[PDB]
């Protein structure tokens, strides 16, 4: 009853249709293909960010398709003897083709197909050559479909990626709101949760998760619900996960991708900031409207602005606002200090910048906060590492990219140093100025700072 | 489903060479005996992956009357010590004894690693055994050995010299006629339609390698089948039309460029305001070389290939690049500035070499070396001593000992004064295109294009806005429009929430009040000093 | 001869660029004439022309500057 099926896959409809159109029809009835004349594809590659569900799709296809199925763990074909790996691979392919119009699945083939060129060894080169010649060559295929799955497909031989071996590279991307709702519905099919939960809302708040994190959230909610009955631990039949448990699990959980960049942040709310009402309102609108009402933006036919810069004398509320957003914002937050992304190695700073920005856009919608922007982006004029990094930032921020949703918040107190290119509209258009407090602002900040403290009534603020 | 010489196209000279070599000695050795000199007895087929080497091999094997023996490269060696050499000897002796047969080895680069870089003694022993067997004393008589590899560079020169593999037939990428022939061959077996322009499809297809043409045909067939998804008397009427041909063509990309393909936003020439001269020049430059080669040949000189964009940030260099990518008839490659640099020694030069090689192979291609400032400084306490080497690599690859068939280089930058003088030399980046800040007409056009698809009230005065804004840029105008849109959406949201709360299309178009409020705090993006610097740099070259 | 006399700081690369630009202008004119002729239906310019060369001269440029070339003279003087 626990066997995974096609219904168990959610948040991927186009990819599932693409897989089925070439996995089922040839095995279901090849009469139409024979009438057309041209053979269908006989090789597919699944690639995407880790934990998207490619292995789950492979398992479902294996456990549903009637035809014989065979599996090959990538770093498992190799053997200590000399030439035994090729023997194992050839025997596997031969028996697979002999048995029936079967399916062969290779998991993480990037560990056994190292591009055949950059590798310095010989066993891996021989194995990749054997694989190439075995899939393509004389006596090519007895109606046998091959499959592959790699989290990163760049490190694969171009000959392998060429048509005839791995032609259709279906991209299993990150889900959307509807996909997350479907995944939650699938995962919560075996829980007597409640009569008041609204999984749609939980899906809405859940932004950067990739299905595996949805499963983690559900498991954590179940653990919290069972722990809530510790005092009583009539109990087996009374267990149930409630909206409160889901709220707690959602608050605790974080997306897997941003796990490497998790940092403690003080809990400060809007009330903790005195004055700056206009700035707070503008920022709230900026960070909420694109994620809350994309339909209106689509109707108006214009993408929203995504940049704001904070500049002013030190000690006015810039980092305070950044903390407030990281705490009370729906979107994921990434905090990076100015020179954190600099390394002595040649080009590793650019690699770090590209990695951080790729992770941010992948986990979007997220707000990226830069501190000491004057430090990171020096003006233009040790090998020009500063020039290279500023150029990399500029080009990856406003280059040939879809720029899905990454809000950049800039904090600094030396605006003149920053080159004019960064401050161009479209990157950091909004130039918010935070001046020294006036009388009303001083009163408000004093009240906020004395909100929770024993103060005598005689005190005059 | 037998495959013969009639099932291969796009390679006439190479096919003729292989055909005559494999036939003449076999069909009659009398003529060669009369001449006296024995014919060659070895050939190596080298070229990019998926060009047709294995197809040629299997066609010759299945059509020739002489016995054929096949030896997969990574198949001879076995666990027992000293067994690969025994297997090779047994194969060769059996083949020679059987008949004047032909030997075919596939991917022999896996069994002949140059005899120098290889470490394991088994590889050295097997390569030496192959060499000795091919060239020894009274070794062979009336036998021909074929080969097929993707990396001929990594082969032993002793094995490549005359007598073992003397001729290296180059099975390269086809041309327009070759693609037309390949498409005819692939589509002959299927009932396609009564209205198809295979000539037009071949013209559109540029960087494909035959295997990709087969992939395109398969995709077209699949789209035709899916067009009957709702229906599924159908098999008889099944056909593929110009619609699914165009769909598959739009989705098709060459196999070589699968590594460096990145999605880009959709944009069209109507989306860019002004810049009529730049648009016309780019269109002509990218069209004429790949559209009227006959006129260029008749006149007798190759045309310009490189172009560079320099101007204040916020003028539309990246927009023009996107427009080229979306509305070009040639393959587009996007490379960022420092994406080709790595900490290892010389690997940056290796990456540069391989990217230029990919561009040449997939020609006609347009390279967008974004941020030439980052890519190449002027010259040289060096920071690792690699920037100079990379710059020299770029210079020599762009203009060195090469034919430079068709590769257009486009450079976008905003600090031309930190560019090495060599790059600006004619023949590399001859076309220096300057993009000034928009004038009145250009600003009006930019605003109109930006507001092309959006509900805008008639009270707005685009001419008035253009007159009011003088030094602004395209980015500034886009930001103003975005501010107006955000204000309109905020008004809509507050009105909707108020109405819903009271109960428990207020604004269909952005309005004059919204534009006034948005423009209330518009800011310029490029300073007078910076624009003066750009104009001075332009003048020092124009005055030349 | 007149073009060479007028151009002083140009180099072989610049002259080749001027010739290529003249060729491109000639091809543009020829193709425009051919397409217009075909459109009205449903070798006008067999040789490159003085107007084409004049346009190339108009928007040509110099590859290197005197301040830049001074360095080679200085290096030669050093030895
Ligand atoms: N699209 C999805 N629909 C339902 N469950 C999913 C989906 N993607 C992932 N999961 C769940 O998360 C797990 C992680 O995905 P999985 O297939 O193991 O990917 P991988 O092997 O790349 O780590 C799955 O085993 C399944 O329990
Ligand atoms: N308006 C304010 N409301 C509340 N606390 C404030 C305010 N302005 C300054 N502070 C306090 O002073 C500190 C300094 O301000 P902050 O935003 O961190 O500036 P910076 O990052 O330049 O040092 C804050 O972290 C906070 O503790
Ligand atoms: N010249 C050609 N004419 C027709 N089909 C071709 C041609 N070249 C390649 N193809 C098709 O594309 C495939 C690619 O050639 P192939 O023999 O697989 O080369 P390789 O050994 O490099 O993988 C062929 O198997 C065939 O299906
Ligand atoms: N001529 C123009 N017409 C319309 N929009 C323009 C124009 N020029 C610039 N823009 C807008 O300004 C943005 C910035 O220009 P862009 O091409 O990206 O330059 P850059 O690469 O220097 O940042 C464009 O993405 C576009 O939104
Ligand atoms: F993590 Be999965 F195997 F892509
Ligand atoms: F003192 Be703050 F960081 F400007
Ligand atoms: F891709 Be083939 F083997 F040249
Ligand atoms: F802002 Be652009 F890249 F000049
Ligand atoms: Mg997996
Ligand atoms: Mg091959
Ligand atoms: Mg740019």
């Amino acid at each position: 009853l626990n066997e995974v099926g096609y219904d168990d896959i959610g948040g991927c409809r186009k990819q599932l249709a693409q897989i089925k159109e070439m996995v089922e029809l040839p095995l279901r009835h090849p009469a139409l293909f024979k009438a057309i004349g041209v053979k269908p594809p006989r090789g597919i590659l699944l690639y995407g960010p880790p934990g998207t569900g490619k292995t789950l799709i492979a398992r479902a296809v294996a456990n549903e398709t009637g035809a014989f199925f065979f599996l090959i763990n990538g770093p498992e074909i190799m053997s200590k003897l000399a030439g035994e790996s090729e023997s194992n691979l050839r025997k596997a392919f031969e028996e697979a083709e002999k048995n029936a119009p079967a399916i062969i699945f290779i998991d993480e083939l990037d560990a056994i197909a190292p591009k055949r060129e950059k590798t310095h060894g010989e066993v891996e080169r021989r194995i990749v050559s054997q694989l190439l010649t075995l899939m393509d060559g004389l006596k090519q295929r007895a109606h046998v479909i091959v499959m592959a799955a790699t989290n990163r497909p760049n490190s694969i031989d171009p000959a392998l990626r060429r048509f005839g071996r791995f032609d259709r590279e279906v991209d299993i991307g990150i889900p959307d709101a509807t996909g997350r709702l479907e995944i939650l519905q699938i995962h919560t099919k075996n829980m007597k949760l409640a009569d008041d939960v609204d999984l749609e809302q939980v899906a809405n708040e859940t932004h950067g998760h990739v299905g595996a994190d949805l499963a983690a959230l559900c498991s954590e909610a179940a653990l919290q619900a069972i722990r809530k009955k510790m005092d009583l631990i009539e109990v087996m039949n009374s267990l149930a996960v409630t909206m409160d448990d889901f709220r707690w699990a959602l608050s605790q959980s974080n997306p897997s991708a941003l796990r490497e960049t998790v940092v403690e942040v003080p809990q400060v709310t809007w009330e903790d900031i005195g004055g700056l009402e206009d700035v707070k309102r503008e920022l709230q609108e900026l960070v909420q409207y694109p994620v809350e009402h994309p339909d209106k933006f689509l109707k108006f036919g214009m993408t929203p602005s995504k940049g704001v810069l904070f500049y002013g004398p030190p000690g006015c509320g810039k980092t305070l606002l950044a903390k407030a957003i990281a705490n009370e914002c729906q979107a994921n937050f990434i905090s990076i200090k100015g020179p954190e992304l600099l390394t002595m190695w040649f080009g590793e700073s650019e690699a770090n910048v590209r990695e951080i920005f790729d992770k941010a856009r992948q986990a979007a919608p997220c707000v990226l906060f830069f501190d000491e922007l004057d430090s990171i982006a020096k003006a233009r004029g040790g090998g020009g590492a500063a020039d290279r990094v500023i150029n990399q930032i500029l080009t990856e921020m406003d280059g040939m990219s879809t720029k899905k949703n990454v809000f950049i918040i800039g904090a600094t107190n030396r605006p003149d140093i920053i080159d004019p290119a960064i401050l161009r509209p479209g990157r950091l258009d909004q130039l918010i100025y935070i001046p020294l407090p006036d009388e009303k602002s001083r009163v408000a900040i004093l009240k906020a700072n004395l909100r929770k403290s024993p103060v005598a009534k005689d005190v005059d603020l | 489903n037998e495959v013969g010489y009639d099932d291969i196209g796009g390679c006439r000279k190479q096919l003729a060479q292989i055909k005559e070599m494999v036939e003449l000695p076999l069909r009659h050795p009398a003529l060669f005996k009369a001449i006296g000199v024995k014919p060659p007895r070895g050939i190596l087929l080298y070229g990019p992956p998926g060009t047709g080497k294995t197809l040629i091999a299997r066609a010759v094997a299945n059509e020739t009357g002489a016995f054929f023996f096949l030896i997969n490269g990574p198949e001879i060696m076995s666990k027992l010590a000293g067994e690969s050499e025994s297997n090779l000897r047994k194969a060769f002796e059996e083949a020679e004894k059987n008949a004047p047969a032909i030997i075919f080895i596939d991917e022999l680069d896996a069994i002949a690693p140059k005899r120098e870089k290889t470490h394991g003694e088994v590889e050295r022993r097997i390569v030496s055994q192959l060499l000795t067997l091919m060239d020894g004393l009274k070794q062979r008589a009336h036998v021909i050995v074929m080969a097929a590899t993707n990396r001929p560079n990594s082969i032993d020169p002793a094995l490549r010299r005359f007598g073992r593999f003397d001729r290296e037939v180059d099975i390269g990428i086809p041309d327009a006629t070759g693609r037309l022939e390949i498409l005819q061959i692939h589509t002959k077996n299927m009932k396609l339609a009564d209205d198809v322009d295979l000539e037009q499809v071949a013209n559109e297809t540029h960087g494909h390698v035959g295997a990709d043409l087969a992939a395109l045909c398969s995709e077209a067939a699949l789209q035709a089948i899916r067009k009957k998804m709702d229906l599924i008397e159908v098999m008889n009427s099944l056909a593929v039309t110009m619609d699914d041909f165009r769909w598959a063509l739009s989705q098709s990309n060459p196999s070589a460029l699968r590594e460096t393909v990145v999605e880009v936003p959709q944009v069209t020439w109507e989306d860019i305001g002004g810049l009529e001269d730049v648009k016309r020049e780019l269109q002509e430059l990218v069209q004429y070389p790949v559209e009227h080669p006959d006129k260029f040949l008749k006149f007798g000189m190759t045309p310009s290939k490189g172009v560079l964009f320099y101007g204040p940030p916020g003028c539309g260099k990246t927009l023009l690049a996107k427009a080229i990518a979306n509305e070009c008839q040639a393959n587009f490659i996007s490379i960022k500035g420092p994406e080709l640099l790595t900490m290892w020694f010389g690997e940056s030069e290796a990456n540069v070499r391989e990217i230029f090689d990919k561009a040449r192979q997939a020609a006609p291609c347009v390279l967008f070396f974004d941020e030439l400032d980052s890519i190449a400084k002027a010259r040289g306490g060096d920071g690792g001593g690699a920037a100079d080497r990379v710059i020299n690599q770029i210079l020599t690859e762009m203009d060195g000992m090469s034919t430079k068939k068709n590769v257009f280089i486009i450079g976008a930058t905003n600090r031309p004064d930190i560019i090495d003088p060599a790059i600006l030399r004619p023949g590399r980046l001859d076309q220096l295109i300057y993009i000034p800040l928009p004038d009145e007409k250009s600003r009006v056009a930019i605003l109109k294009a930006n507001l092309r698809k959006s509900p805008v009230a008639k009270d707005v005065d685009l001419e008035f806005l253009a007159k009011m804004t003088n030094g602004f840029s395209g980015a500034d105008l886009t930001e103003i429009c975005q501010r107006a849109c955000k204000l309109a959406i905020r008004e809509s949201i507050e009105s909707e929430i108020r109405r819903e709360r009271e109960r428990q299309d207020p604004v269909p178009e952005i309005r004059r009040d919204h534009f006034e409020e948005a423009m209330r705090f518009a800011r310029r993006s490029v300073s007078d000093n910076d624009i003066r610097k750009y104009e001075m740099f332009a003048q020092t070259l124009q005055q030349s």
